[PDB]
RNA sequence: CCCGGCGAGGGGAGUGAAAAAGAACCUGAAACCGUGUACGUACAAGCAGUGGGAGCACGCUUAGGCGUGUGACUGCGUACC
RNA sequence: GUAACGGGGCUAAACCAUGCACCGAAGCUGCGGCAGCGACGCUUAUGCGUUGUUGGGUAGGGGAGCGUUCUGUAAGCCUGCGAAGGUGUGCUGUGAGGCAUGCUGGAGGUAUCAGAAGUGCGAAUGCUGACAUAAGUAACGAUAAAGCGGGUGAAAAGCCC
């Protein structure tokens, strides 16, 4: 007998729904990567996405201890000489606050073009309304 | 000045992907002799728009 | 019925000839002779003159008609090449190649 | 005999056991250059393979859940003397 | 060019102490198989019944083998009901290799046991020949200069008037 490998025609996807108020951000991304990918599966497979969509809401209160809320800065280059730009926390959460979540959730997932898919079905959102009604997406307690 | 190393048989063919021809799309019927031609220029027998233009 | 015809040992370059054969692969005889007649390459009157040569087959040796006829296959292949040499500065010489080409054509009733 | 410049070079006919033995001629390998068919490839980074592996095509097949070709995605991996 | 945790991120997912679980190597064990050296049985021109142990490896030493050309065995054997060579497929051995067969090819080939060597190539800025790459790229040899009409010819910017 061979080991039982899933199928990318036939495997289920589902739909949650998740509020971020109050919540870490260090440990509600964990969670997050665990499901778009599918450890939390027994058909789990590797070279295989068995993950499910999830949404996100109230983006822009999600919480961090310490004086990281004005401490922890986010670097980044254009490609010229001049360069590194950089943006506190606070400065993120006013101009875009749902890059905090992605930038986090992006760093857990494996890299390649099976993990860029992963990333694909995160939609996150800054407020407390969504327009994917039609999906009948449950409620997840994490 | 001088290469390094040897190109190959793959990147030789996609340099030369822009240098294939191009066909003329239609030839223009004459008025009165019937022939082809192209478009703004004579026949061969010395028609242009049925006038009887260069014979010779 | 397939009809044949050739032009081996042209004075010319494969690479050049080919450029010319692609734009009548799968047309018609008479579609076909007219994109050759305005077109600018000296290439052009060479297959030209072998086209000609197989529509002439077909009818004598074959019986066929013209109206029916394409072009199903052509190709082009290399030829022997010969060795000339050019005189380069300071005593130095080059070797010349002068290629050739062996021209194929294929007309069919189908 | 036919196309072609009373050309070069070819297609038929005929000779011959054999012309894909036609004088650039026994046998006719490799590098190198082409036509056709099947599969894959235009959001994806590195000695180009290896282990795992869906899908498509084809031949089987007493369906036998096998074989052959292609190789999305994924783990490891910096040529030889 | 973040650049003094590998990263994301963490107020423990940091540090000290104690304790119970799990992951984790070509290490150990389990199943199957090959070989070397030992002792026993003294089996018996020796292979077993068995029984222990060993098996990373350069310079280098020792031991056993594959295949190629030629001589004898051969006025033998295979072969136009198709040899050598070339190109595919299948099977087989621990390996160098071997057997069978389709297409091509069109006349030579050679078992077994022995004998003799111009006996095995990827490299030496190696030798000879053939064919690639750069590339349809540079260039077409004094910047004294050409234009039109007619003629010949399959075709004339370059030949003749």
């Amino acid at each position: 007998m061979k080991t039982f490998t899933a199928k990318p025609e036939t495997v289920k996807r589902d739909w949650y729904v998740v509020d971020a108020t109050g919540k870490t951000l260090g440990r509600l991304a964990t969670e997050l990567a665990r499901r778009l990918r599918g450890k939390h599966k027994a058909e789990y497979t590797p070279h295989v996405d068995t993950g499910d969509y999830i949404i996100v809401l109230n983006a822009d209160k999600v919480a961090v201890t310490g004086n990281k809320r004005t401490d922890k800065v986010y670097y980044h280059h254009t490609g010229h000489i001049g360069g590194i730009k950089q943006a506190t926390f606070e400065e993120m959460i006013a101009r875009r606050p749902e890059r905090v979540i992605e930038i986090a959730v992006k760093g857990m997932l494996p890299k390649g073009p099976l993990g860029r898919a992963m990333f694909r079905k995160l939609k996150v959102y800054a407020g407390n309304e969504h327009n994917h009604a039609a999906q009948q997406p449950q409620v997840l307690d994490i | 000045a001088v290469q390094q190393n040897k190109p190959t048989r793959s990147k030789r063919g996609m340099r030369r992907s822009h240098d294939a021809l191009t066909a003329v799309t239609s030839l223009s019927v004459d008025k009165t002799s019937g022939e082809k031609h192209l478009r703004h220029h004579i026949t061969a027998d010395g028609y242009y728009r049925g006038r009887k233009v260069i014979a010779k | 019925m397939e009809t044949i015809a050739k032009h081996r040992h042209a004075r010319s370059s494969a690479q050049k000839v080919r450029l010319v054969a692609d734009l009548i692969r799968g047309k018609k005889v008479s579609q076909a002779l007219d994109i050759l007649t305005y077109t600018n390459k000296k290439a052009a009157v060479l297959v030209k003159k072998v086209l000609e040569s197989a529509i002439a087959n077909a009818e004598h040796n074959d019986g066929a008609d013209i109206d029916d006829l394409k072009v199903t296959k052509i190709f082009v292949d290399e030829g022997p090449s010969m060795k000339r040499i050019m005189p380069r500065a300071k005593g130095r010489a080059d070797r010349i190649l002068k290629r050739t080409s062996h021209i194929t054509v294929v007309v069919s009733d189908r």
